């Protein structure tokens, strides 16, 4: 239930300094857009904005 | 040691320890019985989730 | 004790067989469960009351204007024009109506079948108020709107107290009470999304004008009320709620990246607070 | 005992046997009807207890076992997805349904690969692992 260091795989995985992004396919960035989305939805469901923050009433 | 990590905790994340289950028509003994299968229950998945979260990290 | 002048005066004759209702009532010594007979009395006069209304409604079937209520006339009376008694709204004969209704009390104590015949019984006499008011509301004219508009949210906020009333009620009355003010959409709404029959919520919008784009746009208004995935319990439903909805969370959810991202770096922008989000 | 132990292997040999060749349906409904991993998550503790029951000559292939299930399991996945809309005809409906019970059949054997008190190998865990986050 990490459900925001989830979504910091995002910003690692775009880094620079690893160029991670560059040894992924088509199919597993599609797939990993994917996991994402449903650590994403599962943050919502927990009453925090999409990004694991507190939605500001 | 990243995938020896992940097999130690993937192991300890699919043996949670079992709820006690009641039988319907329990004597006072299998009650009393009972009670103390929960309170072991709740000490033993206390210790389960806490040895999950050092793995995890 | 005589008639020919309480005829003239009929109306009278309904409010106080009510307050005689009531001081029965007082000593029908319905505490609890144990009365019976007592709650058999105050069904006997609910029933004379309504089929009273019934007659007045009938009686506005049978017409002789061959502009008003066409059928009944030289036109087929296979169909009867609207139920309604074109009653004005009497402000001591509605009174008494919303009075019986809070006799919505025995049934809190009364055996099963009873519960129900009571319940359709005061369904039928609310089916006859809001078609007096729906006739009455007709019939105004362009000006004066101000007072016409007023009128408008005071039978709305009374379908909506009619609504409360019939939430713990049987709800296969639901949509008879929802076709009868032919709109009032708020409670039958409500009562396909309490339930799992949204089944019920496609139908409703099948038989309704622009059934898409009021059911968005009501979807949007009732933001975490109804549409929600989560309020729901399996597969494809949970998963649709998501998609009524119209940020990034919800947009990751649905599939839409590109609006997603979009967002996000909307978001991204306008953050001045903290460097590391 | 001796003899449920070898007709369970010699079965277990036309279950490779179908799974190599790449009859997968037909390798599928041979180890369903084999009862030997579980295929819903509520038959995970039953299987978990049969398994103590289990010869070790059974025991030792059950590594491989997950293994060509899981990779079935996959496959069928695989063959769902790659199944492009343009077949005109088949409601949406049965193959979001069908998705949700390969993930939930995968689930199950994960679940069962962790639950028995047996030490299949660390690159087995892994792959399986592997083959799930592939179908999620």
């Amino acid at each position: 239930k990490q459900y925001k260091d989830c979504l910091r795989l995002a910003d690692i995985v775009s880094s620079e300094n690893q160029k991670l992004y560059t040894v992924f396919s088509k199919t597993e960035m599609r797939n990993l857009l994917q996991k994402l989305r449903e650590s994403s939805l599962m943050l919502l469901d927990l009453q925090l904005d999409p990004l694991g923050y507190e939605i500001q009433s | 040691e990243s995938h020896e990590a992940f097999n130690e905790w993937f192991k300890h994340i699919n043996s949670p320890p079992q709820k006690p289950t009641l039988v319907g028509q329990a004597s006072f003994t299998e009650k009393v019985a009972h009670e103390h299968k929960e309170k072991k229950y709740e000490m033993d998945f206390g210790i389960w989730k806490g040895h999950l979260d050092a793995l995890t990290s | 004790t005589a008639a020919d002048v309480y005829f003239r005066e009929v109306s009278q004759m309904e409010i106080i067989f009510e307050c005689l209702v009531d001081k029965e009532e007082a000593d029908l010594e319905s505490t609890s469960i144990d009365s019976v007979e007592w709650a058999n009395i105050v069904v006997n006069v609910n029933t004379i009351l309504k089929d009273m209304l019934h007659v007045a409604c009938q009686y506005r079937q049978s017409k002789n204007s061959l502009y008003k209520n066409e059928s009944g006339i030289q036109e087929p009376e296979h169909v009867p024009w609207t139920a309604s008694s074109g009653t004005a709204g009497i402000r001591s004969v509605v009174t008494r109506q919303h009075g019986i209704i809070l006799k919505v009390y025995p049934q809190a104590d009364s055996g099963l079948r009873t519960i129900l015949i009571e319940q359709l019984a005061a369904l039928l006499n609310y089916l006859l108020d809001d078609y007096v008011t729906q006739l009455k509301s007709i019939d105004k004219l362009a000006n004066e709107e101000r007072y016409n508009i007023l009128e408008m949210e005071y039978a709305q906020k009374r379908s909506e107290l009619l609504s409360p009333l019939l939430i713990l009620g049987q709800y296969a009355w639901a949509s008879n009470l929802a076709e009868k003010y032919c709109d009032f959409d708020i409670l039958v709404q409500i009562c396909e999304m309490t339930d799992n029959q949204s089944r019920l919520q496609r139908y409703m919008t099948l038989f309704a004008e622009q059934n898409f784009s009021d059911f968005l746009f009501r979807w949007y208004l009732e933001k975490g009320k109804r549409g929600k995935l989560l309020s729901q319990p399996s597969q494809h439903g949970q998963l649709a709620a998501f998609l009524q909805a119209h940020s990034w969370l919800h947009e990751l959810n649905s599939q839409e990246f590109e609006k997603a991202h979009r967002t996000l770096q909307t978001l991204a922008n306008m953050e001045t607070r903290y460097f590391c989000k | 005992s001796i003899n449920s132990t070898f007709y369970l292997l010699l079965d277990l040999i036309t279950f490779f046997d179908e799974y190599h060749a790449g009859h997968i349906d037909l390798s599928f409904d041979v180890i369903e009807r084999l009862k030997l991993v579980p295929l819903s998550q509520d038959s995970v503790e039953e299987r978990v207890a049969a398994f103590r029951n289990f010869s070790d000559e059974i025991r030792h292939n059950l590594s491989e076992i997950l293994l060509a299930t899981m990779n079935i399991l996959f496959t069928q996945y695989k063959r769902l997805k790659g199944s492009g809309p343009t077949t005109l005809g088949r409601p949406q409906r049965v193959q979001e349904d069908k998705d949700s019970v390969l993930r939930s059949q995968a689930r199950a054997l994960i679940t069962f690969a962790g639950m028995i008190p047996y030490r299949m190998s660390g690159d087995t865990n892994a792959r399986l692992v592997q083959m799930e986050v592939l179908m999620n």
